[PDB]
Formats: C-alpha cells, structure tokens, sequence
C-alpha cells in the first residue's frame, strides 16, 4: 500500500475480513486493475471461460517482465551511452519503490546491473537489506564494495581460505605420482579453479578492488608466511589476462614479468631469451618505484616460479659440468640464483619495507655449486666404471662421505638448501640410490627446516615411489625412515602424514620386519591430529588386505 | 621452379567420381565436389607430399616401387591392388 | 522391353542378351543359383 | 628464406608430436597439434640464425606408463650428420639413463655414422629421419592402414589361436618407413587393420624380418 | 531424415500399425515397452552400421557383391506363402530382430570363443550382417515386405543354407584359380592402341603394356604419374592451382 | 487483489455457512499485490523502454487469446448464447471483430454453434459484406452467401482487368469451397450473362471461376455444359462432357464432334467457344512433341477454324446467316504453322527460313495464341538456351509479333516473359546470364511500346521494391524507355514512373547521351504536368 498503491495490508485484511459488500470490491477491481477500456469488453470472454482469473493474468504478467527485461537489455546494448544510461535511470527512478515485490525484483535488478553508477541512496538501501543485497548481480556489488573495504573483505577472506585449503589437500594427495603431482597442471589449468575464477569475476574492471585484492594478500601473506597468497596474486593477475582486461593490466607494473615467467613455468625451464627478458623487467625498475621490487619479489616467491627457477638452476648446472665451465662464468645461471634470491627475500622485504635486491654470497657461487658439481662428476665416473669390461673393474665403492662444508652450507644458508634440496629431488627422480643415500644425512638439519617443508615432502615421496624395489632391502629403509622421516615427525606433524602416505604407497614392497617397525614406529599418539589417525586406520586396512592374499 | 625428375604437369577437373571429392553433407547426403586435381609425368613423393596447399592423404601415385619408398609395403599392397583394378576395369570388364 | 519372370512364369519382357547372356544377375545365373545345376543344363537344352 | 624455415621447422614438430603419440608417448595435448603462429610465438620467427634455431627444440617426452624410457629427439645444427656430431649426442645420453633417441637429420647420414649407430644397438637405441621422411604423417595418409603394435602376449594368443609360428607369418622390412615410424625392433608382431571392400574389416598381421 | 524415414519403425502411430500388422500384435507392440526397447536398440545398432559403412564406402556407391540374394530370397518367400501384401501381416516384429541375431549368431566364418575368434567372426561377416540388418529390419518386413511367421522361418534357414553353401572349400586351388581368372581377360585386353584422347591424360599407358609393368616390378614404367589433389581454396580456384 | 473476483466470493460471503476454510481460502488466493493494476503500469514503464505503441494492448489483447485459447469455453458456449442474453460478444464484434473471432471459428468450428452463429451474424451486419467471415467457408447459409456473392461481384466489376488478378482467387476461394455453392455461383453467372449488355464481364468472372475449379481438383466441365445451351443438342455436349472429364483429345471423340459438324443443321456455336476445350486443343496439337497421326489433323483444324472463325445472327434465338468464307484461311494458317512446329528441324535452319510465312499466319488470333503457347512450351525447357544467334531472339521476335499484331494475349505474354524473368538459368555464363535479361528487357520495353504499360512498369517497381533484382537491369530499362518517348505523359504513366526514376539511382541514367537530354526533361515535364 506505498506509492499510489491500494491493498497489501488491506488486502490481507479482505483476505480476513469477509462480510458482504459487493459493489465496494467490485469497485476496487474497476478502480486497480488493468486500467484500459479495451479490456473491459475482452473480461467476460474470461468469465465465460471457466478457469479461475489467475493463471491467465499471471501468465500475461510474466510475459511482459520478460519482454520489459529484453528491452531493459537490448536499452543497454543500443544507442549512445548518454542516452542509454539516462533511460536506465528514468526507469530506475519509476521502478525502484517495486524492489522488495518479488514479481518485479528482477527488472530492477537488470536495471541497477546495467547501470555504470547506481544512485548511492539505492545502494544504501540495498545494502541494509541482505536478501536484496544477495539478489544483487556482481556489477552492482562492485560498486558496494569500492567504497566498503571491510564488506569487500568479508565476500573475499572466505575464499583466500578455501584456495589455501585446496592448495595445501593437493600437497597432500593419496596418490603418490611424478607424472601427476602438485606441479603437474598448466598454469592456464590452474586459473580455472573455483576460487581464481570467482575472485576474477568479482574484481571485473574495476582497478580499485583489485589493489584491495593485492592488499589483502600481502598482509595475508606476511600474517601467517604462506606462499599460495603469491601463487595467487600470480594466478590472479593472468586470469585477467586471459579476460583481455585492459584497465588493470596496463597498470600492473608486474603484468609483463608475470606473463614471461608463466611461459616460463608452462615450459618447465627457463632459456636464455626468456631470462634476458625477466633481466630487462627487473632492471627496468626506476628510482622512485622500487615498491615494484617487492610486487615481482613476491611474484617469484611462488612456489611454481620456484620450482621452475631451481630445476633450470641444476640444469645448468649438469650443462656447464657437460661444458667444462665453472659457474661464476655462467651469466644465465647468475640470472636464474638472482632470480631465486628475488624469491626467497620476498617476505624480508614486504616486512621491512626495505626494497632492495638480496645480496648474493660470493661463497654459493664460489663454493656450493661447484662442489654440488662434483657430485655430478663422481655419479658419472662411478656410472662409466660400472660399464667398464670385467678385466678393467677395479673395486670402485661409490663416495659415501657427505663433506661437512656442504652441510654447513645447507645449515646456514638458504638459497644454497634451496638449491641442494633440488638437486636431490633431481637424483631421486634419476633413481640415482647412491646419490640420494648420500645425500640424505645432510637434510636432517637444514636452513629453517626447507627439508620438511610439504612442497620438498610431497615432490621427494612422489620421487621415492620410482624407488619402490629398494625399500626390499633394510639398510634403504632404515636410512631413509630412521635418519630421515622418523627424525622430525615426533616433532612435525606433516613429516609423519608424508612418511604414512609413502608407507602406504611402499607396503607390498617393504621388508615385512621393517615394515612391523615402521608400523609401531609411526603410530599415532593421544597428540596426534586426525589425519595422522586416519592415514594410520588406511595403512592398517592395507596391511590386512596384504595378509589376505597370502 | 619446382622439383627435379618431373616434365609438364596437367591439371583438369575430374568426371568420375573416384576423383572427385565425395562429402557427406550435414543431412548425410553424399555430395560430389568437382575440385582441381593435378597429374604430373614424372614421380616424386615424400616431396610432393611435403609441398604447401597440397592435401598430403588422398594424394597418390603411379608407380609403386616410389610408394615403396615412401608409403612401405601395406600401402603398395593397395596402391598394386587399386592399379590392378584400374588396368582390368578400364575397358569395362569385371574380375572378383 | 521389362522383363518380368515370376514364379517360374514369363510375365512380360523380351529377353535379349542383358536376360539370358552371360551377364550377371540375369535369368540363367539365377537359374543356377536358385534351382539345382541339372535343371540349368536341362534350361539350356530346352530353350536351344 | 626465413618463414620457409620455420615452416618447415613446425611440421617436423608436429610430426615428432604426432609420431611419439602413436608411438605410446607422454604427449601434451595442445603440443600434440599447436598453431603455426603459436609456434613462432613460443620460438622466435627466425631460424636462419636466430631465436627458433636447432637445439633449442630438442623434444623429451617420457612413456605413458613405466615413464622411465625416454627418446628425447635431436635436430643436428648442421646438414650432414657426422661421428664427432653424434658422440655429442651419446654423451648427452650417458649423461641419463635413457637409452632411446630420435635424431632428425637435414641431408644424408655419412654411411660411417650409419654404421656407427647399429654399432651401440644392444646398449643404447638410436633411429634417424630425414626431413623429407617427417614433412608428412604418412600414417594420415588414405593408402596407410591403421598399423598397431602387439604385445608379447598378445603374440603368444594369436600364434596359439592360429597354430603356426613366427615363421609363417607375412612379414616386413625392418627399413619400412611406417615400421621406421613406429621404431619397431626384429621380431614384433604388427597388427594392421583395413577397410576391405568384401568384408567390411580385415586384420592382417605382420611379424617384422 | 530418409534413412530415419524408411528405418526406424516409428511404433506410436495407430493406424500405420493397424495395416501393418495385426490388432492382437499391434496391442502387443503398444503395450509393451520393452519391445519397443529393443526396436529402438536395433535401430541405434543401424544408425552404427550407417557409420561403419560410410567409413568403409567413402566413394557414394552400394554395388557390393555377397553371397546371399536377400531381396530376391524375400521376394521367393512372398511367391511360395502367397502373401497378397493388401492385409495386414502377421509376424511379431520382435520375433523379425530375435531370429536376425540368432540368424547373424549362425553365420560362422570363424569357429571358437577366445575374443581374437570373436573379432575375426566379426569381422568376416561384418558388412553381410550390416546387410542383413539393412534388408532384414523390422520397418521394412512390416512396410514392404509383409513376410508371415513360416514364411520368416523359411528364410532364416534358406538365407542360412545358402550362407553355408557359400564358404570357401578346404582344398580348393586358390592360387591357379586367381592366377587364371586374371590372366584371361588379358587376352580380351588390347596392347597398346588406347585413343590417346588428348585432354591432358597423360597418354596412361593402358592395357598390357601396364599390366606387365605390375606383374614383373619395373623400376622403369614406361609413364610414371602422381596425382597431386590440392588442399583447400587452391582446389577450388583455378589461378591457385 | 482478491477484490477482483467480487462475484463468485458474493454467493459464497453472504451463504457461506458450515466451514468456510475453503471459502476463507479461496477468498485468499490473490496472494500478490495490485498486479492487474501493475500489468497497466507495464505500459507506462514502456514507456521509458522502446515502445509500448497501441501495439502494447494489442499484444495484451493477444495473450489474452493464448491464454483464452485452452479453455475456448465450446463446452458452456451453446448454453451461454441459448441464455438469450450477452452483449459480450456483440460488443467485442462491434469493436474488436478484426481477428478474435476470426482465430475462434478457425480454431475448432465444431462446437460453439451459437457464438460462431453470433460472429457470423455479426459479420453479416458489417458493411463489405464478408470481409471478416471468420471463415472462407462462409458459404453455409444461403441468407448469407448469396449476399456476400453479390457484394463480391460489385467489386470486381466496378474493380476491372487490374482487379481481376487481385480480388479472384478471394473470390473463388468462397465459391470453390462447396460445389453446391459452384453451382449457385455459376446459376447466377449463366443468368446475368444471358443479357449481351455488359454481360461478357459476368461470362469472363464465370470462365475463371471455372479455370480456379479446374485447379483445385473440380470435374466442373459437367456443370459448365449443364449450365449452358449445348445440352439442347444432347450427344455432342455428352461427348464433350466425357472429353472434359477427361482433360484430353481423344481422336474418335473429335471424328464424333465433326460429323455433326460442316453438315446443313450446325450445333449453336457456344457450345465450341468454351475457353478449357481450346487450351486442351493447344496441349494436345501445339505441343514440341506430341505427334498427331496425320489422318484425322484435317479434323483437328476444321473444329479450330470453325471455333475461331464463323460468326451468327441470333434474331430471337435463331440463326439466319453465317458464313464460313474465313475458315479456309484460318485452316491454312493453322496448318501451316502445326507443320512448322512439327518439323522441328534441328537449329530453325527452316524456322528461320519460314519466318516471313510464320508472321503472315501470326495476323490471326488463335495462330498467335498457339504460336505462344508453342514458344512457351519451347524456350521453358531446362537447358535450352544453348543455341545462341543474339542469345536467341528468334522465338522472343515471335514474341514481338505476338505482342504487336493483337493487344488481348498481352497479360499471357507479360506472365511468360517475367516467368522466364524470374527463372535462373543454370549452366549459362554469368555475362550470358545477364544479356539474357538485356533480351528479356528489350521484349519488355516493346510490349511497352504497344500500349501495355502499367502492368510491365508494376513489375518492374516490384522487383526493385520486393525481392529486389540488380539495380542496373532497372537502370537499363528506365535508359531504353526513355529513349522512345518524350512529349505529352498520360498523368497514370507519370505517377507510376516517377518514384523508380526520382529515388534510388538517379545519377546511373546520364553517362553520355547529349544529343537528346536524358531524364531531365521527364524530370522538367513532371514538374509542368503536377502541382508540386
């Protein structure tokens, strides 16, 4: 009963009153129905028709707010913008008091949808209610949220949450696999996900939600150090470059550098052009923009760029051991370390808002890579002496000894952990026992425990699974599982799930006395989370699975 | 211009329908494109084959010692076999 | 000039050498294929 | 010319893809059949001494299962394939534990290295291809029917269905540029099926002499 | 839209059941929707055959030859049961697709069980059973065939006899017998006097002078030719080509 | 907005009694706001969109139909309009009667025999009597038909030979429905045209009934000769009867007809003039194939000369003197040009040759109607036009000869010539094609020449208008038209010929002309003819 409007709450008292006087409705029918004399003489054709006089005007009402809702958008579609945009407004002006009517909601809302800038009263009133709030298309919300941080922040925090969630459930996947493994999807895969997709479309154009989105990421990602708030800003940023959305990638100063190194990481390696190009990005930042430095720090601290960076770092490194060249002549792979240390001082520097490159310590370069080269080298003599004829074997024993300056090096420094801990990665992908035996005493204290982290875990586990026959024999197992696993996970609660879901995986190949002892040993404690005490009740299960066939 | 081991080439627009290119409409009628063909006088594949607006599957050959080379042996048991039907049918007569 | 047999019977048609030559489908082939081998040379000999 | 090159450098590509699918390979989907224009996108338009230059492509596809074997292909810089070109190639194999490689060579191999690459057959497999050989899928082609490799068991079913041995099988070279395409060894039952015009389907099968 | 037409048996008209078959069977045929099931198997099973056949027939031609006559095993079966093809038939057309699967089951090229038996019976008497189908559906027995239930029978085992009269005998001296069927229309051919109809044409060497050019492998023919069908537009514009 | 169904929930608020739920209920079934009201309120939100024009109710008014046209009420429809009472359907038939009705009894036209009876009176009380017929089967009820006949006949004969191709097949379409009423219509045809006053329109309008019967599917022959006075005469109209029933030219039946002809006692000769009898004599001899057996084609021509030729006296109802003085001639002409169209001679290396005896027997009536029926039958067949002299002008001068020596087969030339107009020629040069056209257009302009105007200038403005043709054919034509006439401009040539020339390429007409100015001077007569 608003506006020139009769009977709602009279028209719940007619529906309870119920006396008598039929004129006075009649009346009100004549007096607020379909006001045309055309109608009129059409009535009675109704009345002789039989059915109750509600379906056909119901049907005749949704006709004409569907065609009033094709012509609300072919109005947004034709014309000059001016003209456009004022007819919009006029009808929003005449239809916005019919908002909270269900029946004509929608046409309001295409109307507001298809307005560049709704009146702020409406929006007020929209905002203080939820349910007209909730019916609002995502063109209207913006709007709301430009100038509301707190409930733009409220829309977006649950699904940061969600995309760290599903982030860190695909690190711990049931299916150990090197073919398919947390790396495996293509970055434009990767934007397809929910969270990607739904952030996207709630930014549109809009530049100023975006640096909203920016914002919340990086205090997000100094808050709690997870690095999937880089992998997407990163995955953010090329979603809407796949959308061709010009107004927020021309002033994104990491838009060119982003896009090169998802080429990159699409690739799997880094080439010489594609380095020089990230080199001429990086040293393209002015004096006055070095904030920029931190944006591209955090960039390269994603765990995709990472990952590509250190594998094309050892690549290199296994082609200037083919090439006879040391590596402080190798200005691709100083690139590729600068790279790395951009990555890996992202948070040092959005911390301390100090922009400026990591200096990178002359002794990594003088001495940890080439002496990780001479791993490389004794692998390939004791591989060509195992070929050598019978009557040429001398008694060659694989080096055992793991030298102390290079566990120091993994201790104190982190880029050379970084890079050692993918050098073995690369090993144990290489089905190189020796190697990794080696190796693994120097990884159970490493620079802030990189050993343990779930990336390192999750690609060495899908590594060992091309291992599966070795763990028949005790000594692999108990350096592995004794030295290496069991070292941390009474400590770390991810190394026992990662050690679970490798036993899992590894059980029918196992040594049964090894595999009863690793069985006590990784038992869960009253302490332990639920997925600890579930991975165990799997392995249990596959245990008496095992025995059956027998 | 052009490959070696090869004279003037003529190119005409077929009457059978064994050239011509039979496609299936979206209806599923047969339909028969009368389309250009070329027909050399010498004979290289695998070089042909290799040039641009060439259809590099319908495109064969006379001599089966060359689709040998090229094709292997599956493909000349078909290219001897259509030849052999072309020799005998030519005047009109039917062999199984 | 449609030749028709049927049911054993002439209906109609004249019976040039595309109906009892040796072309295939035609009425002696079927003669073979339909009936015995004996019947086809006792066909032969009848119509000669 | 320069566009020439890099057209030709993309259908070797595409052939290599198409090649290592059949074969039973790990292949990328958008790798498997990308644009020409894509192709220069990601190499650099220029291949006579440029960006898109031989090397830079070398394509390492692992197996679809037992990803252990791979065959990372090789495209030699220069036309006429050599010893001393090839001993770069086996150290870069011995440098893995690969033992499988394409080489795709411009001209002729010197018959020296043709011998050369039959003497490491027992320890590491070595196939060569000629441009011209990998500037047409000659298994897209109408007269080519659809050849498949059999396995072992397979083998042993159709010689104890059948009743007979290797040795009566119709066989095929082992030069056979559709058995070169697949890099069949001696002694590999291929299953081939083709439209017959008098039964519809026919497989025939080909061990390898 | 012509083979949807002629093959499906479209089983919710009234009428069209009501000529075609009899009341008791066309209550049977709309009551059940089982039957109806099964016809619409049978025709998805044709619209594969469809496919199959267009794969093996590129070139727009039927002219195949197999061993049974069906139209003209039909037609003997409609002259011997005296059909008079005016009233409504008399045969359930689920008994038409059980007696072709059991008919397609009796047809055997190839003896056993193993599935490499199984895919060489198939294989053998693919394009008769897509024939067979074809020519033995239910639309067309009901339409315009109208065979009766002995009739049916009669030739399912005059079709199955004449199938197993048809298969090559053990024994037989294949290779004689091509070798004579080939090279006795050589002598019908003539040597070399082809018009030499000068429209391009090549002048193909023809007649024996090619057949001797297969028959002993001459890496020298006398006219070697290719046949260079061009790819796209090119193929439809003469400047390109 | 329950308020809007006061009346049932009257009888059930005053005697509602024992439980009310359901009454209580249905008194609360318009849950929803004024939104019959708001439906009015659409318009005016229209009215910010694009438009909500009187178009706006008349697309209310036609879901009212959607909505109407599932229940239809047939059921109460006898029972309510038996109830004697209603102005419902008056009112809408006096206002709104322009296709509510019409779509009611198109719709199911069993049931609601008293409303369709109210439409139908209703229709019968409008003016132009039978126009909104919701029906062209308003051919029922005699009061009606006969009146709705009559109105009809008004029109076309005040309408004329322009209205004679627009107002017939609406008019046939009533008087073709039944055949009782084909026999009523063609009773009044036979008994109007028994006066020679202004008659021959009413024989004209009844001959192209019969032709529009032909069409739909009619045996009608029997009824035309029942109509008329050959049945006086009983064998040869039963001849005739059989012969059209048959729709073609049985030799004996021809031997049986002229028996009783060329003798002393000559059946009246209205019972030969009967316009179907001539065309099946045009199929069966004027045919390119279609031999006839050179014994009884004497025949053939005696009855078509004696058709064609003779001319009577009826002084009340008898003959007194004709003549047959003329049909030698006639025979000869006729003859002769069936031995032309016979021989067929490859390439008319004797069409050609016998050309100037061709247009000596064209002078005459049926020899051109023939001659045209033969070229139509001749130039009409599918890949013809590969015999190439000027792209064939040969049978197109027939056409010319046609066209200048007679002015009555002009609408049947015009037909022909946008017939082969409208038809693409495959298989021809796309240049060929064109100069085609050219042909065709010069054959135009000369039928324009002789007279025939506004039909040929009609098409042409309707194919630049509908389905528009190249704009140079027009351009062609206007340059051809106006290089052949000039001064004085009858006022319905002017209108019909401005609007072609004065819109939509005006600047193609004058290229290099000079020596006689181009559409400027049309341009400077149509300013000194109008009033601007």
């Amino acid at each position: 009963q608003d506006l020139g409007v009769a009977n709602g709450e009279d028209l719940k008292e007619t529906l309870t009153n119920c006396t008598e006087p039929l004129k006075a409705i009649e009346q009100f029918q004549t007096e607020n129905g379909v006001l045309l004399p055309s109608l009129q003489s059409a009535l009675p054709f109704l009345d002789l028709h039989g059915t109750p006089r509600l379906e056909f005007h119901q049907s005749v009402f949704d006709e004409l707010r569907d065609k009033l809702l094709e012509r609300v958008s072919a109005i947004a579609s034709e014309g000059k913008a001016e003209e456009r945009y004022k007819k919009l407004e006029d009808l929003l002006e005449k239809s916005f008091s019919l908002v909270k009517m269900p029946s004509l909601q929608p046409v309001v809302m295409c109307v507001m949808k298809h307005l560049p800038k709704v009146p702020e009263k409406k929006l007020k009133l929209v905002m203080a209610d939820k349910e007209l709030y909730r019916a609002c298309a995502v063109e209207v919300k913006r709007q709301i949220w430009q100038d509301n941080q707190a409930l733009f922040g409220d829309e977006v925090s649950p699904l940061l949450k969600q995309y760290i969630l599903e982030k860190e459930s695909a690190l711990f996947s049931t299916e150990l696999s090197v073919l398919h493994n947390f790396f495996s999807p293509s970055p434009k895969t990767r934007r397809q996900g929910e969270v990607v997709q739904r952030l996207t479309r709630m930014v549109g154009k809009n530049v100023k939600l975006y640096d909203m989105v920016l914002q919340f990421l990086r205090t997000l990602f100094l808050r709690t150090r997870n690095v999937h708030y880089c992998t997407l800003r990163a995955e953010l940023l090329m979603s809407l470059h796949d959308l061709d959305v010009g107004e927020i990638c021309t002033v994104d100063p990491c838009h060119k550098f982003t896009w090169c190194l998802d080429a990159c990481i699409r690739e799997r390696f880094v080439d010489s052009k594609r380095a020089r190009e990230l080199q001429g990005f990086l040293d393209g930042v002015k004096k006055g923009q070095e904030q920029v430095l931190g944006d591209l720090s955090m960039i390269l601290c994603d765990p995709f760029a990472i990952n590509t960076l250190a594998l094309s770092t050892v690549r290199h490194l296994q082609e200037l051991v083919g090439q006879e060249t040391l590596p402080r002549d190798s200005p691709d792979l100083l690139l590729l370390l600068r790279l790395l240390a951009l990555g890996q001082g992202a948070w040092d520097m959005i911390d301390s808002q100090v922009f400026k490159e990591p200096k990178m310590e002359v002794e990594l370069i003088t001495r940890f890579l080439p002496m990780l080269m001479s791993f490389l080298v004794d692998d390939y003599t004791f591989n060509v002496d195992q070929k050598l004829p019978a009557e040429e074997k001398a008694p060659v024993s694989y080096p055992n000894t793991l030298p102390e300056s290079f566990t120091k090096f993994l201790q104190e420094q982190r880029m050379a952990c970084e890079v050692g801990l993918y050098y073995v990665l690369h090993i144990t992908k290489q089905r190189n026992k020796n190697a990794l035996l080696r190796l693994l005493p120097g990884l159970v204290e490493t620079f802030g425990d990189l050993a343990f982290g779930d990336i390192f875990l999750h690609l060495l586990t899908g590594n060992l699974a091309l291992l599966a026959d070795e763990f028949a024999l005790e000594d692999f197992c108990s350096s592995l599982f004794d030295g290496f696993f069991l070292t941390a996970s009474p400590r770390k609660e991810n190394v026992h799930r990662h050690a679970l879901r490798l036993l899992i995986h590894l059980h029918p190949r196992v040594a049964p006395s090894k595999l009863e002892a690793l069985q006590k040993a990784l038992e869960p404690t009253g302490q332990s989370g639920e997925a600890v005490k579930e991975l165990y009740s799997q392995l249990g299960e596959k245990l008496e699975q095992l025995d059956h066939r027998k | 211009q052009g490959i070696e081991q090869i004279s003037k080439v003529y190119m005409h627009l077929p009457q059978t329908d064994n050239k011509k290119k039979i496609i299936i409409t979206e209806d599923g009628e047969f339909k028969a494109l009368q389309e250009w063909i070329l027909e050399t006088d010498g004979v290289s594949l695998m070089r042909v084959l290799s040039e641009k607006d060439v259809d590099p599957v319908r495109t064969t050959s006379n001599d089966i010692v060359e689709i040998f080379t090229v094709l292997g042996i599956e493909a000349v048991r078909k290219a001897l076999e259509r030849e052999l039907y072309h020799v005998i049918s030519f005047d009109g007569s039917y062999v199984n | 000039t449609k030749v028709v047999v049927e049911n054993g019977e002439l209906i109609m048609g004249i019976l040039c050498k595309k109906s009892l030559g040796t072309s295939a489908g035609s009425l002696v082939h079927i003669s073979y294929l339909e009936m015995g081998h004996d019947i086809t040379r006792l066909f032969y000999s009848n119509i000669q | 010319d320069d566009e020439e090159e890099t057209y030709r450098l993309w259908k070797i590509r595409k052939t290599i893809m198409q090649l290592c699918h059949d074969r039973g390979y790990l292949v990328t989907q958008d790798e498997l059949d990308q644009t020409l224009e894509e192709f220069k996108a990601q190499f650099g338009d220029k291949p006579s001494e440029g960006r898109p230059r031989r090397t830079d492509l070398t394509v390492l596809v692992a197996h679809n299962d037992d990803p252990t074997d791979q065959m990372f292909v090789f495209f030699p810089e220069e036309p006429k394939v050599g010893i001393k070109t090839i001993k770069v190639y086996c150290q870069r194999m011995q440098e893995e534990n690969i033992t499988r490689a394409l080489i795709v060579v411009q001209q002729g191999m010197t018959p020296s290295a043709k011998q050369s690459l039959v003497d490491m057959a027992p320890k590491y497999i070595l196939e060569q291809f000629l441009q011209q050989e990998l500037l047409i899928n000659i298994t897209e082609h109408e007269l080519v029917p659809e050849h498949v490799v059999m396995t072992k068991e397979e083998v042993t079913e159709l010689l104890a269905r059948y009743k007979l041995r290797e040795n009566q099988l119709p066989r095929i070279q082992a030069g056979d540029p559709v058995a070169r395409y697949f890099g069949i060894k001696r002694g590999q039952v291929v299953k081939i099926i083709r439209p017959s015009e008098t039964a519809g389907r026919y497989i025939t099968y080909r061990l390898v002499q | 839209k012509a083979f949807e037409k002629k093959f499906r048996f479209d089983y919710t008209n009234e009428r069209a059941l009501r000529r075609t078959l009899q009341e008791d069977l066309v209550k049977d045929v709309l009551s059940n929707a089982h039957i109806q099931n099964e016809l619409e198997r049978e025709f998805e099973r044709m619209r594969e055959d469809r496919e199959v056949l267009r794969v093996i027939f590129p070139t727009g031609d039927s002219k195949v030859v197999l061993p049974c006559n069906l139209l003209r095993m039909i037609w003997n079966a409609q002259k011997i049961f005296h059909i008079n093809p005016r009233l409504p038939s008399d045969l359930h057309p689920i008994k038409v697709v059980e007696g072709v699967k059991e008919l397609s089951k009796k047809l055997v090229i190839v003896n056993g069980d193993d599935p490499l038996s199984r895919q060489a019976q198939e294989n053998a008497t693919l394009l008769f059973n897509i024939h067979l189908r074809s020519t033995l559906c239910s639309r067309r027995m009901a339409e315009e065939f109208r065979l009766s239930g002995e009739a049916f029978d009669w030739l399912l085992g005059e079709i199955e006899s004449k199938f197993n009269q048809a298969i090559a005998h053990p024994g037989e001296m294949v290779g004689a017998l091509a070798a004579q069927s080939l090279g006795e229309p050589a002598t019908q051919m003539t040597l070399n006097t082809f018009h030499y109809a000068g429209v391009s044409a090549k002048n193909v060497t023809l007649g024996v002078p090619r057949l001797k050019e297969l028959i002993n492998i001459s890496k020298k023919p006398k006219t070697p030719s290719l046949t260079v069908f061009l790819l796209g537009q090119s193929a439809r514009d003469a400047e390109r080509a | 907005i329950m308020e809007p169904s006061i009346f049932n929930t009257l009888k059930r608020y005053f005697q509602a009694g024992g439980s009310p739920e359901n009454v209580i209920q249905l008194l609360s079934e318009n849950y929803t706001a004024v939104a019959q009201t708001v439906n009015l309120l659409a318009e005016w939100l229209i009215q910010t969109g694009v438009e909500p024009v009187q178009v706006q109710e008349t697309v209310e008014n036609h879901l009212k139909s959607l909505l109407i046209k599932h229940f239809d009420p047939r059921k109460a429809d006898s029972i309510f309009t038996e109830e004697g009472e209603t102005p419902a359907w008056l009112e809408q038939m006096i206002a709104h009667t322009t296709w509510r009705d019409l779509f009611y009894k198109l719709a199911e036209a069993h049931p609601d025999c008293l409303m369709l009876n109210f439409t139908v009176k209703l229709i019968s009380d409008a003016g132009y009597q039978g126009e909104i017929t919701s029906v062209s089967t308003a051919c029922q009820q005699l009061e009606v038909f006969s009146r709705v006949l009559r109105t009809s006949l008004a029109t076309i004969l005040d309408g004329g030979e322009e209205n004679l191709e627009k107002n017939l097949p609406e008019f046939a379409k009533m008087v073709c429905h039944g055949e009782h009423t084909y026999l009523f219509a063609q009773a009044m045809m036979s008994v109007l045209a028994q006066e020679e006053q202004g008659g021959s329109a009413v024989r004209r309008i009844a001959q192209e009934v019969q032709r529009f019967a032909q069409e739909k599917g009619h045996d009608a022959s029997q009824i035309t000769l029942a109509l008329g006075t050959a049945a006086s005469y009983p064998r040869a109209c039963q001849a005739l009867g059989a012969m059209l029933s048959k729709g073609a030219l049985n030799p004996a039946d021809i031997t049986v007809l002229f028996k009783m002809f060329t003798s002393m006692d000559p059946p009246p000769v209205e019972l030969i003039r009967v316009p179907a009898f001539l065309d099946l004599f045009m199929q069966s001899l004027f045919k390119p194939g279609a031999r006839i057996n050179q014994d009884h084609k004497h025949k053939y021509i005696h009855i078509l000369a004696y058709a064609a030729s003779v001319v009577e006296t009826w002084k009340k109802n008898k003959r007194v003197s004709i003549n047959k003085d003329e049909l030698k001639s006639t025979s000869k002409a006729v003859e002769t040009v069936h031995n032309l169209c016979c021989n067929e001679n490859k390439g008319a290396s004797e069409l050609v040759a016998e050309l100037s005896t061709l247009y000596q027997c064209i002078r005459f009536p049926v020899v051109a109607m023939g001659v045209l029926k033969w070229v139509d039958w001749t130039v009409s067949e599918p890949r013809y036009f590969q015999l190439q002299t000027d792209h064939t002008p040969v049978h197109l001068a027939l056409l010319d000869e046609i066209s200048t020596c007679h002015q009555l087969l002009h609408p049947q030339v015009l037909q022909l010539l946008v017939k082969l107009f409208e038809t693409e020629h495959s298989q021809l040069d796309v240049m060929e094609q064109l100069e085609l056209k050219k042909t065709l257009l010069d054959r135009m302009v000369h039928l324009l020449s002789r007279g025939y105007v506004l039909p040929v200038v009609s098409y042409i403005r309707k194919c630049l208008e509908k389905l528009d043709t190249d704009i140079s054919l027009i351009r062609y034509f206007v340059t051809e038209v106006l290089d052949v006439i000039a001064p004085p401009y009858t006022s319905d040539f002017v209108q019909l010929f401005l609007p072609i020339l004065e819109n939509d390429s005006i600047a193609g007409t004058i290229k290099t002309e000079g020596e006689h100015d181009p559409v400027t001077e049309f341009i400077a007569h149509c300013k000194s003819n109008f009033i601007m």
